[PDB]
């Protein structure tokens, strides 16, 4: 992104420097493909973009050649490059379909109708605060900045007095400065276009408006100066609305060592300081990928509750009891506690923010709930049979514990080595793999050490309070 | 053509948006108005909505909405498309030994390669960097 | 040709000399677009960016693009080259390869642990033969319903491998135990075993299957992500 | 039969026709709708003491009220009653003939003098080497008020007088004939 | 049901003698009696 | 009406064929431009 009113040449020179930087990274970069005048924010002469291809993953094995490492070395670039507004290296999202870039996406709305200037002031406050917050990096506006614009005031009175029609003025100035596609001609058997426009020397600066003449009803030529003035103004090139409300978009990245959720929280606190700075009635909305994240986080409690309920009910139906299901669900926290502990510890020691409360952690938790219930049924159903046979609660449950302690342990360790390769994976999707892996392995361990002890005690307590 | 961003927002984007409210599975509407006279409305739908049905219902509401626009706008014609901004691939075309000129490469890509690839199965849209040949008449005001 | 355009007649003057197009303008062959400037590795280049179509397999469309491009490549002008500057599909291939590797490793490790417990080779092969039948049957069934091979269904299978050997491990273990405690023919021991553990098998399957069922019925993007796990895991549990 | 498909098919077959329609018809706009559901409720807007002009109430509802209600959770469509006003030029045949002017003269002057001009950019893409500045150039040319219409130059009299629109016509912001007025409890009002 | 209507009859011959075209007569009465939409302006962001 | 096959191709057939990308499930396109002025474009789609 270059400053307002910058030409294609300045943008090209900035991109030349950007190209030299990336290509001089011989150990990490393979090719770069750049375009001047194009960005996702829009078409315009002060915008550019580059597609950088790295070398094969097998070639890049040193910490120095990791993708995160290069991003920082390039992020230095915008600091060094003087003409640019910013030059940000960015990464793709985990599922490229759901967004164009990785990071957070926020929509700031003017929900109290205070106007464009107030909204820009609020956005500038937000940008300043986000800049000095250590949990964020690269916070920027995603749009276009208010720019100088040239305004032409046509005197209808003088134009009419001089014999000149505004429709003829439109035709002449439009074709002259903007250009027109008239019709087609055929080249080598292909139909191509014919364009008429004024030559470049006559359409560069406001002095060159004085070069063009309009023909009046009498058929004589009267200069553009005779009925129009021109002046320099300051206005927004591009106005945005999010849901019927005037708005601006703010994007950015979590800082290294920070999670997506933590960055989102960070952003929100900053937005929360607006009322204390004399800026009122501004609300935000979390669009795109950020929207997807918030929605996923939110429904975990219902998912856990529904899974627990359905297991409770199936246990009740199968064993024609209410005590057995309560016994079995009573031991679920022992299984669950390992998953959370191991994921947290792995995060803190590894320094990996991908070991988090993400959606793969939720499926791991559900799997651990299942493992917990399975281990418990194995012993309680045998104890219940033994009690039907006419053995004491205590004696029967101890016997069943003894007899089923061997298959339980081997099935649990089977499940535990079944996920060990995921936890110890490396490269090409290792993040999700570690989420699932770490969750299930922690669950297996705590269920294998705490759960096996709590299964028989809960059974005897429940069946002693409710006898027979 | 000719209007300021504010006139565009007042006279085009807001009325199209007001008509677009009330579609079946709509999630959010993002819109912009530009000083070069261009309006953009993006409709994001809920997961599990049929894209084709979404497109036809947008067209059904836009049919009536178009009558409420300025006549200058109606003349240019408003267009309805479905796509995703991201890119699957980028191909490059270049001359390793400089035998072929840049204008030759660009025209050849536009003439021979773009149309067949855009009809390949599964491809949604094709964006081209580089222009094809055209006949340019560059006028001198003084001689005119 | 430009000379022809240059010659287009405009008017006649009061004197009578004619004004042609050349008299007021410069005529040439130029671009139909001037607003972009593209380079590949610092050298002028043209670019074609492809965007995928609304629910289509990216790998398929990339292969189709390459086939079409390879056909086109025959009629290139001398001195024309093309090369992918930005492609995402190699990463997809790499991640699928990795996930299959984890599946293989997991099956090996499960075999090793159970051979540690069921010390006999005859014993431990019996659970091991369950892995293929269940995995392949699961693939077949979910393919009937339109699910594909993605990383989510493959993570699901890796997660299932350790749980799909449970019923069999239980069955074998009881038979072996029975054959040790009472030294009888395998057939009699196996019959007694199956008479003893049917309820354990059904309870194990019931809880494991019920656990993953509710998440199949959730909406949104998150629901689509949940459904892969749910369907794969549930199908394998029943088959096991 | 799916109502959405029936509507899209009908309005696709319409596209073939319009080039054969009268030009006046085309500029008014040809619209296609379907039956659908009925009104849940109808709201009315009015001033109890006639303090505000009916035009003011119509403007206020159309500006502030109409858009946000469309965005309420369950709303499907929002329809206003009362239409909107139009600029109207009433000719006087006597004055027209006294100046030897016709109705077509007025029509031509109206279209010639109320227009929107386009002027491209400063420093457009093929630019002179060393161009420093690139900026948008917008022009303001359309008439804004009714006095601007009253002063539309028509012609020059033999003695030299300046004949404008006001000399032959009465200019007033009037109603759009197509939609008529609606009244609540016998008073002017606008409804949703 | 049907209602009375009024019919204009223009004498091509008398117009010819008087030197007035048919198209001029038609345009005159089209605009004067039928009315015409010419073009629109923006009055405070409202198209009228 | 009135046109030759060449003018039909140049002014109609390629103009309409240049817009016919991006359609879902398309197999191939056949066109012909006739000396009676008529243009045909037949779009063939995949099964299903
Ligand atoms: C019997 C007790 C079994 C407890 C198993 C643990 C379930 C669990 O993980 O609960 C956490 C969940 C809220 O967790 P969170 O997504 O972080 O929301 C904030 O909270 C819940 O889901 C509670 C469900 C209770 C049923
Ligand atoms: C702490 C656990 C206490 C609950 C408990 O242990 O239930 C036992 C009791 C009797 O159960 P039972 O002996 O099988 O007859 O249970 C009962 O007396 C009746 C319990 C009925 C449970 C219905 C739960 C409905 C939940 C769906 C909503
Ligand atoms: C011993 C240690 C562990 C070894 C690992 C295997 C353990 C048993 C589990 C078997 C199931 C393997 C499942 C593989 C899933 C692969 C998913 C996938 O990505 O598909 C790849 C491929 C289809 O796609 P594509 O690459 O385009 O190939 C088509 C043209 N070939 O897919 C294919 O082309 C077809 C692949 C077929 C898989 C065959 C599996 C056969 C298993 C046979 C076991 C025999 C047991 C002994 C029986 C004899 C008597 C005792």
């Amino acid at each position: 992104q270059l400053p307002p009113n910058a030409t294609l040449d300045r943008t090209g020179k900035v991109i030349d420097t950007m190209t030299n930087f990336f290509m001089n990274e011989k150990d990490t970069v393979e090719s770069i493909f750049t375009v001047s005048g194009f960005s996702f924010t829009g078409v315009g002469q002060n915008a550019g973009i580059g597609f950088v291809k790295l070398k094969d993953w097998s070639k890049r094995t040193t910490p120095e050649t990791q993708i995160g490492s290069l991003i920082q070395r390039g992020m230095a670039l915008n600091m060094i490059i003087k003409d640019a507004s910013y030059v940000m290296p960015l990464q793709l999202p985990a599922m490229p379909e759901l967004g164009v870039t990785a990071g957070f996406n926020l929509q700031l709305k003017d929900s109290s109708g205070q106007g464009h200037e107030k909204l820009i002031a609020a956005r500038n406050t937000i940008l300043g605060l986000a800049s000095q917050d250590k949990r964020l990096v690269g916070v920027r506006p995603n749009g276009q900045e208010d720019t100088p614009q040239y305004q032409i005031n046509v005197d209808q009175a003088q134009a009419g007095a001089m014999g000149v029609s505004i429709a003829e003025i439109n035709n002449t100035m439009r074709i002259a400065w903007g250009g027109s596609y008239i019709n087609d001609f055929v080249d080598r058997g292909r139909v191509k276009k014919v364009y008429v426009q004024g030559d470049a020397g006559s359409r560069m600066m406001p002095e060159d408006l004085n070069k063009w003449y309009v023909r009046n009803n009498k058929g004589e030529m009267v200069p553009f100066s005779a009925f129009a003035t021109g002046e320099w103004t300051y206005g927004s090139p591009r106005l945005e609305r999010y849901n019927g409300v005037s708005s601006v978009n703010i994007q950015g990245t979590p800082a290294p060592g920070v999670s997506s959720g933590d960055a989102m929280k960070a952003m929100e606190e900053i937005i929360g300081k607006l009322p204390s700075m004399g800026l009122q009635g501004f609300d935000y909305e979390w669009t795109g990928l950020s929207l997807e994240e918030r929605e996923s986080g939110a429904q975990a409690p219902f998912l856990y509750a529904l899974s627990l309920l359905i297991v409770f009910l199936c246990l009740a139906a199968l064993y024609e009891s209410w005590s057995i299901p309560f016994s079995v669900l009573l031991v679920v926290p022992l299984g669950v506690i390992g998953a959370i502990v191991l994921t947290y510890l792995g995060m803190i020691i590894k320094g990996d923010p991908n070991l988090s409360n993400n959606i793969y952690f939720q499926v791991a938790i559900i799997a651990v709930i299942g493992l917990s219930a399975k281990n418990a049924i194995l012993i309680v159903e045998f104890a219940k049979e033994l009690q039907e046979k006419g053995e004491d609660l205590l004696d029967a449950t101890l016997h069943a514990a003894k007899m089923r302690l061997r298959p339980i342990i081997m099935t649990t360790l089977a499940f535990g080595f079944g996920v060990l390769p995921l936890a110890l994976s490396t490269g090409a999707g290792a993040g999700s793999q570690h989420s699932v892996g770490f969750g299930v392995l922690g669950g297996v361990l705590s269920a294998t050490f705490l759960g096996i002890f709590f299964i028989p005690v809960f059974y005897v307590w429940i069946r002693s309070i409710f006898k027979y | 053509p000719g209007a300021s961003a504010e006139t565009v927002e007042n006279t085009v984007t807001q009325i199209i948006e007001q008509q677009m409210n009330g579609l079946d599975g709509l999630r959010y509407i993002s819109s912009n108005s530009a000083g070069n006279g261009q309006a953009s409305i993006q409709l994001n739908f809920e997961q599990g909505v049929d894209p084709d049905i979404a497109q036809v219902q947008v067209q059904n509401k836009l049919q009536s909405a178009t009558a409420l626009l300025p006549e200058d706008v109606q003349r240019q014609g408003v267009t309805v498309t479905k796509s995703g901004a991201s890119f699957l691939q980028v191909i490059a075309f270049y001359s390793p030994d400089n035998n072929l000129s840049d204008s030759d490469i660009k025209d050849y890509v536009n003439s021979s390669i773009k149309e067949p690839l855009s009809r390949v199965a599964g491809v949604g849209e094709v964006q081209v960097f580089g222009g094809s040949y055209a006949m340019r008449i560059w006028l001198d005001p003084a001689k005119l | 040709t430009p000379e022809q355009f240059k010659n287009i007649f405009l008017k006649n003057t009061a004197s009578g000399a004619e004004v042609r197009l050349k008299d007021v303008a410069r005529v040439e062959l130029g671009s139909d677009n001037y607003q972009f400037d593209s380079k590949f590795n610092g050298k002028p280049a043209a670019g074609l960016a492809i965007k995928i179509a609304t629910g289509a397999n990216a790998l398929d469309t990339a292969e189709a693009v390459e086939q079409r491009l390879s056909e086109l490549r025959k009629n290139y002008p001398t001195g024309l080259a093309d090369k992918l500057a930005y492609d995402t599909t190699p990463f997809i291939r790499l991640s699928i390869e990795s996930v299959v590797h984890t599946l293989i490793e997991a099956v090996i490790l499960v075999f090793i642990v159970m051979f540690l417990f069921l010390q006999n080779w005859r014993a431990t092969i019996i659970p091991t033969l369950a892995v293929p039948v269940v995995v392949l049957g699961t693939f077949a069934v979910i393919n009937i319903f339109g699910f594909s091979i993605n990383t989510l269904t493959m993570f699901a299978m890796v997660l299932a491998i350790g749980l799909l050997v449970d019923d069999a491990i239980v069955v074998v273990e009881n038979v072996e135990r029975v054959m040790s405690e009472d030294h009888t023919d395998p057939v009699t021991a196996t019959s007694r075993s199956m008479q003893q553990i049917s309820g354990a098998l059904v309870g194990i399957t019931s809880v494991l299957t019920a656990v993953f069922v509710p998440m199949a019925f959730f909406g949104g993007t998150t629901g689509v992500i949940y459904r892969q796990f749910s369907i794969t895991l549930v199908t394998a549990m029943v088959l096991s | 039969v799916d109502p959405d498909i029936a509507q899209v098919q009908v309005q696709n077959k319409l596209q073939s026709a319009t080039a054969l329609l009268p030009e006046d018809v085309q500029r008014q706009g040809v619209t296609v709708t379907k039956s659908g559901a009925s009104f849940l409720q109808v709201i009315a807007f009015y001033s109890p003491d006639n303090n505000l002009s009916d035009s003011d109430i119509k403007d206020y509802v159309n500006s502030s009220i109409k858009e946000p209600l469309s965005r309420v959770a369950g709303v499907g469509e929002v329809q206003v009653f009362g239409g909107s006003y139009a600029m109207r030029i009433w000719l006087d045949p006597a004055k027209l003939t006294s100046y030897q002017l016709t109705p077509s003269d007025i029509a031509t002057a109206l279209q010639a003098q109320n227009s929107q001009v386009a002027v491209g950019q400063l420093g457009g893409a093929p630019a002179v080497q060393g161009q420093v500045l690139n900026a948008t150039v917008n022009a303001q040319s359309l008439l804004q008020t009714p006095e601007q219409f009253k002063n539309i130059f028509l012609k020059n009299t033999a003695s030299g007088a300046e004949v404008r629109l006001k000399d032959v016509a009465r200019v007033e912001l009037g109603s759009d004939n197509y939609q008529f007025d609606s009244k609540f409890n016998g008073k002017p009002a606008a409804g949703l």
